[PDB]
């Protein structure tokens, strides 16, 4: 058992992992529509591989670091210039109510962290701690009335744009301090898609 | 032969020797609820089933098998949270003559699939899969049977021990949990290779499953 | 037989009784498909290398009454696989006397060049091959069926380690 | 249950209380010449035969079974001299309900008679006594056969043990010799009891030879 | 001996060394051809001076500092603007799968470890392990069925551009904690082209 | 003189004075597999070549010189991993009129060029430089054949010592490995000097070697 490490746990989850490429508009005020801002509840039941990790077992408990890489582009060749664009990446916890338009009274209010990204600088990033009802995340319950993990929400803050700037944020999902219950056999790649 | 007792129950065992703890951890009570431990703990036979050659496997959920069954289902009626080990001899007495093997397999979190309450809970009587029913060889969820063996797990192989003893502790995320909506754990009982035996024998021979929930303890009695 | 219950099972009847064996499996644990499946093989194809021993077993599910010799051999690597009974003999081998015990372990060892081996080799099998042979045909008394089932089993050993992780699941 | 072991090689004994030694002289090397005890001491398992019930009996010769047999085989070639003791395990594994007897005697110096090497020597086959091939009840000389139970020998009745064992020490004028040329041991097994088995089952049991050379030695290698 | 050091193994190798240049392209929506991302699998058998310098011995375990100096322009005199880019640089490790498209599976993969630099910011770097499943890497081999270090991939993160954008990736392959055995005649300079 | 033995094999060396240990490290086992030390470890006295004015040079690799060489070869083929020091005795017995030198240099890993198996592998025969055949001054790779003093070498000056003896440890990137495939050492004999010789004297000297491998073992032996 030469150092059995590199399939610990730890070693085998705690891997960046992008979850879900969020596309958010410049607030032009032309005819852009309600892309002005993303929304998407973390949730590893869209990536396939992370999926297929975490239900070798039926139960964990993990904090999450999040990171998040923006990358806008001008939307049509009037480029020009603008000016270094700013995002408000928010992070909605468990149970919060997630934005509804660009200006909602969420993206103000005091419960929900926020970030303030400016284009161009180092990679965003927060760390989620666990946020289970449950004293272990289930990822299979036989039972009668899925967990929450939180919304993460972005929109650009700038207002009167006059060039439209597409911006797509990767988000790069690592779980970390993972803690994982009762194994199982592993479910096929064939049904995920 | 160990003639095991609890009350007002009595059972005729071989003898204990090939008996599987899951996970290693013998139930315990919690490290507040009421343990009724006087009557509740008991043998609670269920109704045999006959294993034929066309058999595809049989399944009970745990505790939704004993939730008609006397005290142990009143307690989970009357009170809101509740949680229990089991002790599950599946005993499956056949001639000499036979011949088969059962995997009987205690599944965390047995969610199946072929999705309804009544349709996922058949109580007393448990399903059967099929090659609704789900799929023997993937306990409905699209797995490869062999690999059913990481689960806590007996092999019954008739020429060999003719029954299983399975010792399941509480698995549940929580401390203790509504017993009448969350089925904690689940058995499987698929056979392996599959039965047969001499001309005239007896062709369908019965399994018997005898459960003894152990550490149990129930909170808020209405 | 494949994505049934029936893909598990050997068959040993009592048919013409040729040398070629029972059952051949390749030990490349990632590679040979059988072994590919298992969860050994499930958890070495997350993992660009390994090493360490592995234990078979297998389980003989007939009549009680049944009796016979099934030989188990090992070659090494390298070595073709055994064809005839002999062959295998003269190897590595266990008889086992299906009357008296009704499973066999074996531990096939560690053997390579390397301190690990890639699970993508040079497609090329090596390492590897669980023969099983019949020593005797098997005896049963009054008729009882001479078809009988034999399960195996496997498990990485203590030993047993991997590295260098590789998912490669996608859609 | 006894495993036995040897090298590369393992066999599944009942247990080994049924063993005879021959002549009560256990097999010693010489109170000069190699020996290889290293891998060619292991158990060579020979092609089984079956015991119908119209057989009379069967024979090899000692070493000349083992002259095919790998290291043994290449040892008792590539040198001059040799000697060797032996342990020959007849198993014979049958139901409870065949039923019949093997004499097992191991012969020195089993001059056979109906004469040629190729004809004395059947190899790993051997070869079979018949009412060329030797009369049964006279091992070739015309000998009575129940006068053969002076010889070092065992039987296997099927109602009670089912395997013998011999332990055959080197029987020789000379204290090494050309195993090339002569065989100092013969083994012998003529059915005492014929077989006989309950209406539909197996028609023909199985024998099985493992031969285990004891205390070999080996001079000089070419 | 007047401290020998200058010539010791480490002071020898250990030299920034550019051992590729690496060619990407924007994701214009153009004509672009599959020139949209690089691959190269790492190898010194290109480099002269490396290769000469290690082929003096016969075996050699080494660390590889690999550091990255990226710089874009504009194709076209149609320049305007255009937003910073950033660049992934995927260094897929041995025996793994290399990427074949621009938006392959293997670039979202956990395994591949992954750079996101960002233009006009400080040159990005990784520090590779010593990769051999030998125990030293082997410059000559008398034998039958080269060595494996891994690939870098490398692409334009954005999508969208209006504008083709040109971009050269230097590799500038630093080995660290050389050791070595075996010395040998120096091949030839003569040789290698 | 010293007289050498290995078993079987016996060498009369001048004297084991002028040997050169190459990069100063004795042949060791391993600090996992047997050790054929038995018989394996003996001289293996290589066919001679004969040294004239026009030769270039030979060559040997091991140990796929010592491939077809009884008890080594033997053990190279059944088994799957192997490992071996050597010793190679060069002798080269010449009158005192004959005059020239010979460069013995081993060369680790002495992948030659002009690439198939049966052509990079002469045996016991080996292969020879020329001005395939790689080219001498160069061992076909593009050296300066100078350099190659840097490789583990002795040289056989015939005015002083006729002899030379090269013990080489086992290099490789791996601590044990397959012989069949990859050889890890090689020996090439370039002659520095040209032969020559006083007018009718023996016209042709000859070069024997003599291999002894050294701490050999191998795994696993099919």
């Amino acid at each position: 058992h030469r150092s059995r490490s590199e399939s610990s746990i730890e070693s085998f989850f705690a891997r960046g992992a992008c979850v879900t490429i969020m596309t958010v508009d410049n607030p032009a005020s032309t005819t852009n529509k309600d892309k002005l801002f993303a929304v998407w509840k973390i949730t590893y039941k869209d990536t396939v591989q992370l999926r297929r990790k975490l239900e070798f077992f039926t139960y964990s408990r993990f904090d999450m670091e999040l990171t998040f890489v923006v990358t806008a582009n001008f939307t049509e060749t009037n480029n020009g210039h603008a000016l270094n664009q700013v995002y408000q990446i928010m992070y909605v916890p468990p149970g919060a109510p997630v934005p509804e338009k660009w200006d909602d009274y969420t993206w103000q209010t005091s419960s929900n962290p926020s970030i303030f990204y400016t284009y161009g600088t180092a990679p965003a990033r927060i760390s989620v701690p666990y946020v289970g009802i449950s004293n272990a995340y289930s990822h299979f319950y036989d039972g009668f009335s899925l967990n929450d993990f939180g919304i993460l929400a972005v929109r650009v803050v700038n207002d009167h744009n006059p060039t439209k700037v597409t911006s797509k944020i990767r988000v790069y999902l690592k779980p970390k301090h993972i803690r994982v219950w009762c194994p199982r056999p592993p479910r096929a790649v064939a049904y995920y898609g | 032969v160990l003639q095991l007792t609890l009350g007002n129950s009595t059972i005729t065992t071989q003898e204990a020797a090939n008996s599987v703890v899951a996970y290693g951890r013998w139930p315990e009570y919690l490290r507040q609820p009421t343990e009724p431990d006087v009557a509740a703990c008991r043998f609670y036979t269920l109704d045999t089933v006959s294993w034929t050659k066309e058999s595809r496997g049989w399944w009970w959920k745990l505790p939704d098998a004993l939730r008609d069954m006397g005290l142990f289902g009143q307690n989970m009626y009357y009170h809101y949270l509740g949680r229990s080990g089991y002790t599950v001899h599946v005993q499956c007495n056949a001639s000499k003559f036979h011949q088969g093997a059962l995997g009987v397999f205690a599944v965390p979190e047995m969610c199946l699939a072929g999705t309804s309450y009544q349709n996922a809970n058949p109580g007393e009587k448990g399903g059967t899969f099929t090659g609704f029913c789900p799929v023997d060889y993937l306990l409905g969820n699209g797995t490869l049977l062999g690999n059913a063996f990481v689960f806590p797990h007996q092999i019954i192989n008739l020429r060999t021990n003719n029954c299983a003893t399975l010792v399941l502790p509480y698995v549940n995320s929580l401390s203790i949990d509504s017993m009448v909506k969350h089925n904690n754990w689940g058995i499987a009982i698929l056979p392996l290779a599959p039965l047969n035996f001499a001309s005239e024998s007896s062709p369908e021979i019965p399994i018997t499953l005898t459960i003894a929930p152990m550490c149990c303890e129930f909170n808020g009695l209405r | 037989k494949k994505n049934t219950m029936e893909m598990y099972r050997v068959r040993l009847s009592d048919k013409p009784h040729t040398d070629d064996p029972i059952l051949c499996l390749s030990l490349s644990p990632a590679s040979d498909p059988r072994l590919s499946h298992t969860m050994l093989g499930e958890i070495l194809n997350y993992y660009t290398h390994w090493a360490g021993s592995l234990k078979f077993t297998f389980l003989f599910c007939g009549s009680m009454m049944a009796t016979g010799k099934l030989l188990v051999s090992y070659a090494p690597p390298g070595a073709d696989p055994p064809k005839k009974r002999k062959e295998a003999m003269l190897g590595t081998h266990v008889i086992w006397d299906i009357g008296l015990q009704s499973s066999c372990t074996m531990v096939v060892p560690w053997i390579s060049n390397t301190t690990y081996r890639q699970t993508i080799d040079d497609s090329f099998t090596e390492g590897g091959y669980i023969s099983v042979f019949y020593q005797t045909r098997i005896v049963v008394p009054l008729s009882t069926p001479r078809e009988m089932d034999i399960l195996g089993f496997v498990s990485a050993c203590n030993d047993f380690s991997v590295r260098l992780l590789r998912d490669t699941t996608h859609i």
